[PDB]
């Protein structure tokens, strides 16, 4: 993978080749932090991989340290950018 | 290069996911749709087949899972270097709804829209000795843990 941005010192990356997901930054960065809130400690996400953009639907997958990698999740959000920021 | 074989049938997988739909005021053939869990279990045989079994929760406004189908599935897998290409040959619905939110058409659409995601190839990504990532060709993803 490669990097797309960090929030709470949680790596969010994005696949090799993957679209411009520049435009959901706000909504991606607000949605890593009100998930930490619930999270902490040996709860706190590794990484998270960001995928989708294409079509007004984005994809955040949340990645747990492998002791714990049940925990592990899929966040879809089906907003418009504009409209995503509300949803989290 | 069964590499990526002996990952997928060495364990049995899961998965949840929430989508969360603000874009609902574009849908009324969805219904009251605010969120959705998706909770699924598959094994991949080395047969070649898999089978599969997802709990659907449907909600409108209660933190109350308006309307649960679960679905079934079967069919037969292969591999072509990274993509996991799958091909189903049975899907059974059945569907509970104590609530009337949701119609009969707005569940079936659902469970069609959701027959439409389970059908597609997806690249598939090792992400961590218990972790794997799937990857559809239209962007969207899941990602999928084993236990033991």
């Amino acid at each position: 993978f490669k990097p797309l941005t960090v929030v709470d010192g949680v790596a969010v990356n994005m696949p090799n080749n993957h679209p411009d997901l520049s435009n959901w930054l706000p909504s991606i960065e607000l949605c890593v932090k009100k998930y930490n809130e619930k999270h902490t400690g040996g709860l706190k996400p590794i990484e998270v991989i960001a995928t989708g953009g294409q079509n007004n639907q984005l994809t955040l997958n949340y990645i747990h340290s492998p002791e714990v990698s049940g925990e592990n999740i899929t966040l879809r959000i089906v907003a418009n950018p504009n409209d995503a920021i509300k949803v989290c | 290069d069964f590499k990526l074989e002996q990952v997928l049938t060495s364990r049995e997988w899961q998965s949840k996911m929430v989508s969360l739909i603000k874009t609902n005021s574009n849908r009324p053939a969805m219904g009251p749709l605010s969120r959705v869990d998706v909770t699924s279990n598959v094994k991949y045989l080395p047969n070649g087949t898999y089978l599969r079994v997802s709990i659907v929760k449907l909600f409108s406004d209660d933190n109350s899972a308006e309307s649960v189908i679960n679905i079934s599935e079967f069919g037969e897998w292969d591999i072509s270097d990274n993509y996991l290409l799958v091909t189903p040959v049975e899907f059974k619905d059945i569907s509970s709804n104590q609530s009337k939110d949701f119609t009969d058409e707005q569940l079936q659409l659902i469970t069609q829209l959701f027959k439409m995601d389970a059908q597609q190839s997806r690249r598939v990504d090792i992400v961590n000795e218990r972790t794997i990532l799937f990857t559809s060709l239209s962007h969207g993803s899941t990602v999928l843990f084993s236990n033991s």
